[PDB]
């Protein structure tokens, strides 16, 4: 914990790797193509320091802890990683059993007024897909949808764009769903 | 909640002073850009 | 007709003969005090599509030695009724033969 | 009363072959012969007897939490590996399986995609003969059926009225069945829920990420489940014994150690036997 | 289903333990029989459709006296049983700690183990040829990861100490078999007499 | 090259990007920065990456209308509001006096949720001296 | 013959002479799927058993060949020789190399 | 060159950055 | 020499930090400055609040 602590208050990581991360986040097959160099570089990075580090993308983290199942690091940050994971879950579970439910007039009601995190209506730092707002549309049956984005009542819906759309003299123009290798489906 | 209404109503006649009504009287925008509308909303706020 | 003037008409065969060892005196030659503003948005989409169609002629020439590794989808043969056919992916060393 | 099945006694099959293919035999193991058709005890039964016991005590205390088990279509993935490469090696001469020479038997030449070969070079920590012939002895030996097996028998009356004369235990099981303890819906790829399928034998076993994973049931069905013992009368026998919610109940809200679940298991294990309350008399 | 039953989630037993209520009561009457609503009209087996029947109680003995009140006073109990029994006993052992960590943590269960499993159940040539490779599979096994690893194959195992009896098991693994074997068994001889 | 391969580290003069095909000043802050063991895969990897192009970053300000059945009729005052960004990172080291990011050219403060805010961020902007900058110390703005 | 698409003569001969891997390399390459009209109701015992049946005997065929140049395996059983009437016969270390020299 | 890069006249194509010193090229 | 230097400057140490800093560096000998950054933003978050 003062280790990570230590790592954060310096001050001293690049944000290139954040925003190469924030780019290949919406390609599958990208971030499996660069998962090579990827594991090069994470393995340079710990014999630089073996201070973990890249808490920012659990999904990432997740992916790399499951594709490392050979043992070619040593079991710091994995076994920091496999603790994380094992106090989720633990405190998922006193949550779970510490409560009760069953009771619902026209929808899931228990659970959010227990810790809202469970519940859609909780707001999020980072939107990355449309599926979020599409499972919190549908799951807002008794809450009416108040969309008022930039005045209008709907919000506009589209799916990725060629090569030869990326013209920047739009506005209001949103970028959801992607082509990492077809309709809109979460 | 249906008894409040008098409550509300005698707070309403008494009435109090109050400051700050743009930093709580949320607006929306209009279509604009992104850089140059925060630094007209700073620009804004700090000269109002 | 490279002309460096109004780059609008060389956008895609300029770009390709660039290479890497053009802009180094590009740069140099174009200084500062260039009207090179007629024929600014239009400037960004130039050099971004520029930079796209060098990146794909780069791709194209590389594969060219190599070989184009196919999709990962599978059931990529006829014969897929129980099973289709799973080997190797493409993060080993590219080679022909 | 053996009850194998849902039918009486059990027959023996010898080494079959694709001439004599059965998907829908009924009543029917598998034991693929035995060299040395005669059935004899070759091999005593305490090696079973612990090998339960050790399943139905040890292996739950230690992994009571995330334990599920589900099984797969070993008649439609068994007749579907039927692949073999091997170089050509000379007599007197060595095959080395280091990943540097370019006689690598698996070296990238021609293949095709996905990731089976990579994680075989992973995996590549056996011999490559050894693996052919034994996938090759197994291409002619496969198991193409699959059945529960319910029975019912009366051990004793423990009481003199007639009404527990008549009752009668049951107990649910499934014939190879193979043990999947993780479960992750993260292949992508093949297909996610293709051939697998989550299946409660035990109600210890019941876990969410099984019942999600099956990417088939709604969210109100989620939270019902969640709420109410899933486990099938006829394979769990939950609902159908008399210990319905206190084996479950205790199991999760001890939550200290394995010994004091142990202790409290021996504690507990004093049943209500004449026999029993003599020896704690004693 | 349209509602849900109010027995199962037996979550609510603090208060009705105290003050008796009818939920809680018109299914359990004594401590030594157990009583439970007669089925639809449906016998064993019965069919998918189970007509009207009529209520009646049938007393079934307990096999297992495993339906005894717990929450009632849990803690003396557990105190009791702690102070009789966890007097002058076995203790784990760091080693067996981090197997035990390493496995929770690695839960991977891959398709060779799969296809281990499979040929193990039984085959006469695969046992026979894994008779021959097990040695190399070991060693490959450790010096890829000398982490302890698949250790429920009771029957590999068993199957290993009677064929490879000549030193080549690393001897950390051997001795930690060798204190499991020999824990449960003092356990098994306890519980015995 | 066809069937030829070169050491990642760079000290042989047969490496395509050693010395010829390195170039300077643009390169050089690039590869100081990032000098890390690279191949031909990598390379190609790189460049289909760079295939995908996106467009540019937006905000999206969404509210939802709680159950209006309190008091009576839709009278109440009770409105539940949900913030989205897109195309957005979280940042949790902050330079002190770094020359790399110059004012409102590369990182620029973006409006946040009254959560959890904080003051080293807000401040990245720069451009105040003394009038501004003991402004935004005591008093941090949370937009409407 | 010649089409590997419905093998009903060449699973064997054409197989055994060649590599077991050459006619999955051509399976593979021959397009990406076939046309479902002309289905088959008669399960796959017409010529797909056949062809496995054949693939499988042409892999330990090879198996045979390769393993002819190397000393073969033995069964398990020992201390088992029919002169045990003076004395029995002890069994033998594993001392196996991979070449005879 | 110095490795300070501010900001260059020639921004209406994209920046200009530095050029630092951290090499030592060879021939050989 | 088992032995630092460079502990009497101030002026240099951000120099250092910022461009020196890559992570090819010796952590048994570059956390010396690390404890007393640390010292120096507690004292001024004491000072601050």
């Amino acid at each position: 914990i003062k280790a990570v602590k230590d790592t954060f208050e310096d001050r001293a990581y690049p944000t290139i790797f954040y925003m190469l991360e924030a780019v290949i986040h919406g390609n599958e097959r990208n971030f499996c193509a660069l998962l090579r160099l990827l594991t090069q570089c994470i393995r340079g990075y710990w014999e630089q320091s073996h201070r973990v580090a890249f808490v920012n993308n659990f999904h990432m983290l997740m992916y790399i802890t499951t594709y490392l199942g050979n043992g070619e690091l040593p079991e710091v940050c994995i076994n920091i990683y496999r603790d994380l994971l094992q106090h989720v879950r633990a405190l998922r579970q006193t949550i779970t059993d510490f409560t009760i439910q069953g009771e619902g007039h026209n929808g899931e009601t228990s659970e959010a007024l227990n810790n809202i995190l469970t519940d859609d209506t909780f707001i999020a730092p980072i939107l990355w897909d449309c599926d979020a707002l599409i499972y919190r549309d549908e799951a807002a049956r008794d809450r009416l949808p108040a969309i008022r984005v930039s005045g209008r009542n709907g919000y506009q819906a589209l799916h990725f764009v060629d090569m030869a759309g990326h013209n920047f003299q739009r506005r209001d123009n949103v970028l959801i769903h992607g082509r990492p290798v077809i309709p809109i489906t979460p | 909640l249906l008894d409040v209404e008098a409550t509300l109503v005698a707070l309403r006649q008494q009435h109090l002073d109050r400051q700050c009504y743009f930093g709580v009287y949320v607006a929306e925008g209009t279509e604009d850009t992104l850089d140059v509308q925060m630094g007209r909303f700073m620009e804004t706020w700090a000269d109002m | 007709s490279r002309v460096v003037f109004d780059p609008s008409n060389p956008t895609t065969f300029s770009v390709e003969a660039i290479a890497a060892y053009t802009p180094v005196a590009l740069i140099r030659l174009l200084n500062a005090s260039g009207p090179l503003q007629p024929g600014i948005a239009d400037a960004r989409s130039i050099y971004t599509v520029g930079a796209a169609a060098s990146a794909a002629r780069a791709r194209a020439n590389h594969n060219a030695n190599t070989i184009r590794r196919t999709a990962m989808f599978a059931e990529t043969d006829p014969m897929t009724w129980l099973r289709p056919t799973v080997g190797l992916k493409r993060t080993f060393n590219p080679r022909i033969i | 009363a053996i009850r194998v099945s849902g039918r009486n006694g059990y027959q023996a099959l010898h080494f079959v072959d694709m001439a004599g293919h059965n998907f829908q035999r009924r009543d029917n193991v598998l034991i693929h012969g035995r060299p040395v058709i005669p059935i004899t005890p070759h091999h005593d039964r305490e090696w079973g007897i612990l090998s339960k016991i050790y399943y139905y005590i040890v292996i739950p205390a230690f992994s009571r939490g995330s334990c599920c088990t589900m099984g797969v279509r070993y008649d439609r993935l068994y007749p579907a590996l039927q692949a073999v490469i091997v170089p050509e090696i000379p007599a007197d001469e060595e095959a080395p399986t280091t990943p540097e020479d370019p006689r690598h038997p698996l070296h990238a030449h021609q293949l095709v995609p996905n990731s089976l070969n990579v994680y075989f070079h992973n995996a590549h920590l056996t011999v490559d003969g050894d693996a052919l012939l034994t996938l090759q002895e197994l291409m002619g030996d496969m198991a193409e059926r699959t059945t529960a097996i319910l029975v019912s028998s009366a051990p004793d009356a423990g009481a003199a009225t007639a009404t527990t004369r008549n009752m009668r235990i049951y107990d649910g099981a499934l014939y190879h069945g193979l043990i999947m303890m993780a479960y992750q819906a993260y292949d992508e790829t093949i297909a996610t829920g293709t051939f697998f399928y989550p299946v409660p034998v035990n109600p210890l076993f019941a876990c969410p990420e099984h019942l999600a994973s099956l990417r088939g049931m709604t969210n109100a069905r989620r939270v019902l489940a969640k709420m109410v013992p899933p486990i099938p009368p006829f394979l769990g026998a939950n609902h159908h014994a008399t210990i319905r919610q206190p084996v479950a109940y205790h199991v999760t809200h001890s939550k200290s150690d394995f010994n004091t679940l142990t202790y409290s298991l021996l504690g507990g294990y004093f049943k209500f036997t004449p026999i029993s309350l003599t020896h704690q008399l004693r | 289903m349209p509602h849900h039953p109010h027995w199962v989630n037996e979550h609510l037993t603090i208060l009705q333990f105290i003050a008796p209520s009818n939920p809680r009561l018109r299914f359990e009457l004594n401590p030594a029989f157990d009583f439970f609503v007669a089925p639809g009209d449906v016998d064993l087996p019965g069919p998918q459709r189970p007509p009207e029947a009529m209520p009646t109680v049938n007393a079934t003995l307990r096999i297992i006296n495993g339906n005894i009140p717990v929450p009632l006073c849990p803690i003396s109990f557990r105190d009791c049983r702690g102070t009789q029994l966890g007097l002058g006993r076995h203790t784990m052992t760091p080693a067996t700690i981090k197997a035990v960590k390493d496995t929770f943590e690695d839960r991977a269960y891959p398709t060779i183990f799969y296809m281990l499993e499979a040929v193990i159940h039984g085959n006469e040539r695969n046992f026979c040829a894994l008779l021959r490779l097990l040695t190399q599979c070991i060693r490959g096994y450790w010096e890829q990861s000398h982490r302890v690893a698949f250790v429920n194959n009771f029957h590999m195992l068993m199957y290993i100490t009677t064929y490879l009896g000549n030193g080549e098991l690393p001897e950390v693994c051997i001795n930690i078999y060798r204190d499991l074997l020999q824990h449960v068994r003092a356990l098994r001889q306890t519980i015995t007499d």
